[PDB]
């Protein structure tokens, strides 16, 4: 009785949707980030007794982060110079140096600065980035020339992995969860919500991701649980091992007019020829994929568990890859994941060779290719692996075999943008209540 | 200054109703997320206005003229006001929302033109 | 090469640059002569309109 | 919209390779896997294996792992699969099939070529 | 929600004095029209604040304290009050609608400071 | 109509406060300075709610509930309101407002939420 | 400056040229003004102006 229509404004409620975000992070650098001026700080309050259900798989700020990235990298591309007049015919046979067959790179026409005069150079190129011309061996062209037009990066835009933090709009609320073993689905009973993301650094790598987050208990394995077809397998690692990596030689640049635009060739390498190669502590490894095994073979009990090298597709899924400096490496991993597991303290080093290449197809699609400027001298690089990007073999009948694979850039992203989630925010509500409004 | 904020939920809807200002604060502030800030500007219009029309105007807090209905949500409710937090409530409540505004609005035409031709005797 | 030439009449060849910027190649294809413009001298060279 | 020619065919000798082929056409290449099942005759369907486009990435069936290869070229928007070692038992009608590819997980296929 | 959007235009002043909030409603919602909602916003702005400079917050009718000034178009218009001439009064008095805001702004000014000098007896 | 618009700036306290209406009434109106717009709604919206937050709504001129307090400006000015300038007495001022607003803003809480305990008699 | 930039050529009818040009202020801001008769740029006017 007496109960009457009451409203409320500033309710805590919400439902969720997608909206746009805004870039965010510190002072900025080099004069993956272009958002300017902010300075984020933060706060996080625990939602106490809040229950709340979260997914990793359906969320829409990963699409919005691999959407930003690209419009970035295409932004930082826009002003620099094309490499379309180096489409001539190269004759090459290069029997210079002592390794010839390594790199073997040519000699080429370029109309100089006067249009009416051509004029012959040379440089060097690996031939991943040269293919042969049909007929006589001797002739060459570039790989992607028939296919697009290439890009040299501007070498004083030099982007890396900056931390950026993705801030929500008024009127929306970025939630978050802590729960110590979620699985990137199902509910959370620990919930908190902040303004802005933490540092998401924007890492582009193949087969495993590096410098990314750690677990807070043992090794977390995620997947989609649709159906046991999955794509991609998520492994995330509560335990970084250290990787390191390196070109010993020195490179020489050297630079060719094309007006005031200048393509910066490898002029020359200086030091004797060693391939590129990398290091992992082998008890670490040995130890980190033994934890890995056992952990997975709980979701699949009553079979072995093999690990086998990727079959198959281009050098950016058959090898790891990923970039360190201004240069892009292609390293073989198949030492690395060769193992075997039964169904029922840096003593050691493993080393694997690598391969480096200039011409880079953007990642995540063909027709626009970039071409990398040498860097010069010798390159040192240390990382922290933290997770693995497997993908299994069906079809197998009663015994497993997860190789490496994850050449889709999104699963990088959708690992960091793991915990988060976007909410709008209803302020408006109704209830009853004794009520009178004078008349 | 943002804080707390929506630390509130889970709670009751009578304790919740004490930081309800806290909430209400929040107007905060490629390259082209501008339209963001008109969103929310929209938003926000589209409520402050919508309890404008109802005669709620301004108060985070009241009550009107129409009272309480079945073929609503028939829940005993007081005694369930201080267990329940404002998510399960405003789930239940949703079914009729959308309904509740009319009478709202209709009763505060009848209001204000009551109380206009009250004044109208001058 | 047809039973009616004068109904299109561009049946044309020119020397296109392809795949190298330093090749080049006669291709050849179809045209109306709505959207082809004789050159002045001899009759045979024409144009783009 | 979406059709998936094919080539190749007619009568390969014992014991020679084979190679057919496949042309997308009104749909994003990238997006969709693609899939090789066959038909013996007197026989009910069996996949062979699958190909992603985007990455190039196959995967084959158990038995038949040493025997096939698939590859394709993304410029022409073209795959291709090839049989080394044709047996008798292997005559049998070829179809590419396209896969509808959630964010996180493969399901039916839908447009047979 | 849009439904009869003017459809009471051009009858009574009278009559059409219910439909009001109906009007009252709309701040609804190449490729870059992002700016009529804008537009939008700043015209639903303006009407808002001009009708909070006057004393006449909020509420859609309202009475302030200026009288009438015959001078204005020295209409009989209570015979005409219930007889359809909305478009036509508008017309009538937009003559004098530029002078009348600076006296009703005044006067709320007045109401103001006197509502203040008679609480600061305290 | 921009008119006299800081005018009263400068003079006393007690003069400047009859031209806040002229003040009040400023939300007139590359090629892209479509921002520009957008920042005088918004900071215009961030005032008109922060004053509806401390039951301020609407009219330029109103007095609250918290007293003044201990600490803060003890810097007479009663004595001073019929002289000085709003600009001296800002900078005095702006070492506590920041402080004041929360006062005023729980004030304006337990006032609405003492009248809705008054009005749940019903 | 051919081997240094490329060159435009101006349009012959798009005559850009000392056109008179006034700054306003957006809504919230207001351009002050000095017209003391001795001021060099710089220091305190005590003779101040808006528009
Ligand atoms: C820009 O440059 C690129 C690079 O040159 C151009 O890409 C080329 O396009 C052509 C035509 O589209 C392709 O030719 C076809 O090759 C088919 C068979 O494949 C060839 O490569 C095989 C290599 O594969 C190896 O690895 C796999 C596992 O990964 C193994 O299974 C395999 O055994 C190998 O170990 C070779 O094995 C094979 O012998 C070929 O060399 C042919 O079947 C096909 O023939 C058909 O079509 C012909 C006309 O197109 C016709 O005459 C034939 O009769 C038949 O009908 C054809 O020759 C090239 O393969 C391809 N290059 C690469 C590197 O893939 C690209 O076209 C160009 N332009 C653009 C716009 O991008
Ligand atoms: C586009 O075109 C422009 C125009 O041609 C190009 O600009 C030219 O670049 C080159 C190389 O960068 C410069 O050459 C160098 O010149 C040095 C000395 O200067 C020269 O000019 C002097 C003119 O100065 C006059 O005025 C001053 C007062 O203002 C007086 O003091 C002076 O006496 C003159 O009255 C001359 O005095 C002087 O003699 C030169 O003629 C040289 O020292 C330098 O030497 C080379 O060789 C050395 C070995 O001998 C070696 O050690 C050096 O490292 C260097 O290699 C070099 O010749 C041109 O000066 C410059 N032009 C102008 C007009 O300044 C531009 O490069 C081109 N491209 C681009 C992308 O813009
Ligand atoms: C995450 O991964 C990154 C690399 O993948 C790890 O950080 C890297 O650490 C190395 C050293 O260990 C740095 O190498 C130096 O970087 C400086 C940057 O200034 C270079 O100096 C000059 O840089 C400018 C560009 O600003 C360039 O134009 C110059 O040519 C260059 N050299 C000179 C003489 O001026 C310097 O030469 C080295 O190259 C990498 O820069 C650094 N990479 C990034 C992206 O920070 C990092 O360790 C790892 N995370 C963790 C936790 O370990
Ligand atoms: C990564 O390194 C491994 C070796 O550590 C590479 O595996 C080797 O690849 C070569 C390729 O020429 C194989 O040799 C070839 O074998 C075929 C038969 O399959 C034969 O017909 C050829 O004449 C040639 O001998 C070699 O067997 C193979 N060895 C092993 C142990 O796998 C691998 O290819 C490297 N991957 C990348 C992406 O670089
Ligand atoms: C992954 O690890 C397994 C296990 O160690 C490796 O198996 C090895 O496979 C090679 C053939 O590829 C075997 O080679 C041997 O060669 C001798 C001389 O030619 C021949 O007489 C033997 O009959 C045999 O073929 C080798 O025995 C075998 N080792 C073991 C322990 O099984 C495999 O090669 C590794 N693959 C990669 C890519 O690293
Ligand atoms: C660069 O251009 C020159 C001039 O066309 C090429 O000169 C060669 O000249 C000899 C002279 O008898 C000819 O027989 C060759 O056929 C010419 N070469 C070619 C490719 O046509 C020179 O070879 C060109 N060099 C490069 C690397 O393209
Ligand atoms: C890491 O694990 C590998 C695989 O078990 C070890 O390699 C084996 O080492 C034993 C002797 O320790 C040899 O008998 C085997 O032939 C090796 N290979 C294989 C495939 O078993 C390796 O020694 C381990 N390293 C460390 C540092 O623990
Ligand atoms: C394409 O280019 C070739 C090579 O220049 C042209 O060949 C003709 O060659 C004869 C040889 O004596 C010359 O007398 C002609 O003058 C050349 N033609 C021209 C137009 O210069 C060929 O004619 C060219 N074809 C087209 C369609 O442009
Ligand atoms: C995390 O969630 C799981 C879900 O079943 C729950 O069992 C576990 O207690 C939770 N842990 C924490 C620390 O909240
Ligand atoms: C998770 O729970 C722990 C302990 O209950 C707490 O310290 C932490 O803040 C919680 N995090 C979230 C996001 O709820
Ligand atoms: C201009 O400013 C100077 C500053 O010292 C002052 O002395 C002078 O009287 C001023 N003149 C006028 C006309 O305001
Ligand atoms: C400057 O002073 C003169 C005389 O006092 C006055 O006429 C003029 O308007 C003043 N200008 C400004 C900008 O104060």
């Amino acid at each position: 009785e007496n109960l009457w229509v009451t409203v409320y404004y500033g309710v805590p409620v919400w439902k969720e949707a997608k909206t746009t975000l805004f870039c965010a992070s510190d002072a900025k650098a080099y004069e993956t980030h272009a958002c300017v001026p902010t300075d984020p700080n933060p706060q996080e309050m625990v939602l106490k007794n809040v229950t709340e259900n979260f997914n990793m798989w359906k969320n829409d700020m990963v699409d919005q982060m691999h959407e930003d990235v690209i419009s970035l990298w295409d932004q930082s591309l826009k002003p620099c110079v094309k490499l379309t007049p180096l489409c001539v015919t190269l004759n090459c046979t290069n029997a210079t140096a002592s390794n010839s067959s390594i790199i073997e790179g040519c000699s080429f026409n370029i109309t100089t600065e006067l249009r009416d005069k051509r004029e012959k150079k040379n440089a060097l190129f690996y031939k991943l980035d040269i293919v042969q011309l049909d007929g006589n061996s001797s002739q060459y062209r570039l790989i992607n020339c028939n296919t697009s037009v290439i890009t040299q990066a501007c070498p004083k835009v030099s982007f890396d992995p900056i931390p950026i933090h993705y801030c929500a709009p008024a009127g929306y609320a970025i939630l978050k969860c802590n729960n110590k073993t979620f699985t990137g689905t199902g509910p959370c009973n620990n919930v908190s919500t902040v303004q802005c993301t933490h540092g998401i650094k924007p890492v582009v790598s193949t087969q495993l991701l590096l410098n990314g987050s750690l677990a807070e208990g043992e090794i977390i394995i995620r997947s989609e649980n649709i159906t046991k077809n999955v794509k991609t397998i998520i492994v995330h690692l509560n335990e970084s091992v250290k990787i390191e990596c390196t070109r010993p030689n020195n490179k020489t640049r050297t630079s060719i007019r094309i007006p005031g635009q200048w393509f910066y060739a490898t002029g020359q390498v200086i030091g004797d020829i060693r391939e590129a190669y990398c290091n992992i502590n082998e008890s670490k490894w040995n130890e980190t994929l033994q934890r890995v095994s056992k952990k997975l073979k709980e979701y699949f009990p009553h079979k072995n568990i093999t690990f086998q090298p990727s079959s198959g597709g281009d050098l950016e899924i058959t090898t790891h890859s990923f970039n360190c400096g201004g240069e892009f490496f292609y390293c073989n991993t198949s030492s690395l994941f060769n193992r075997t597991y039964m169904a029922n303290n840096s003593t050691r080093t493993i080393t694997i060779h690598c391969r480096i290449k200039q011409i880079i197809n953007m990642w995540q699609e063909v027709g626009r290719a970039m071409y990398a400027p040498p860097i010069a001298g010798n390159i040192t690089c240390i990382s922290n692996i933290t997770g693995l990007l497997l993908t299994r073999d069906g079809g197998k009948n009663n015994t497993e075999t997860f190789r490496p694979g994850g050449g889709n850039m999104k699963d990088n992203w959708r690992s960091e943008l793991y915990k988060y989630k976007v909410v709008k925010i209803e302020p408006l509500g109704v209830a009853p209540t004794r009520c009178k409004r004078r008349v | 200054v943002f804080l707390g904020f929506l630390g509130a939920a889970g709670s009751t809807m009578g304790a919740a109703s004490m930081t309800l200002t806290v909430q209400a604060r929040n107007l905060l502030s490629g390259i082209k997320q501008l339209q963001a800030r008109v969103l929310a500007v929209e938003r926000y219009l589209r409520d402050q206005q919508l309890l404008g029309i109802w005669g709620c105007s301004g108060k985070l807090i009241c009550c009107t003229n129409v009272p309480w209905n079945s073929s609503w949500s028939n829940r005993n409710l007081s005694e369930i006001w201080d267990n329940m937090t404002w998510l399960q409530w405003d789930k239940e409540i949703s079914n009729y929302t959308q309904i509740i505004y009319g009478l709202l609005e209709e009763s505060q035409n009848q209001q204000e033109k009551n109380e206009q031709d009250l004044l109208a005797l001058d | 090469t047809a039973s009616n030439s004068s109904i299109i009449e561009g049946m044309c060849s020119f020397n296109i640059t392809t795949e190298l910027r330093d090749k080049r190649e006669k291709k050849n294809a179809l045209f109306y002569k709505l959207d082809i413009v004789q050159l002045d001298g001899n009759s045979s060279q024409y144009r783009l309109i | 919209q979406v059709r998936l020619a094919q080539y190749g065919g007619g009568v390969k000798r014992l014991g020679a390779t084979m190679t057919l082929s496949c042309v997308a056409s009104g749909y994003t290449f990238n997006d969709y896997y693609i899939h090789w099942v066959r038909q013996a005759p007197g026989q009910g369907f069996e996949l062979l294996g699958y190909i992603d486009p985007a990455n190039g990435r196959p995967d084959y069936a158990g038995a038949l792992r040493e025997r096939l290869s698939f590859y394709r070229d993304k410029s022409m928007e073209t795959l291709y699969m090839d049989l080394r070692s044709l047996r008798y038992d292997d005559t049998a009608m070829y179809y590419c099939v396209r896969n509808v590819g959630t964010a996180g997980s493969l399901l039916h296929y839908d447009h047979w070529g």
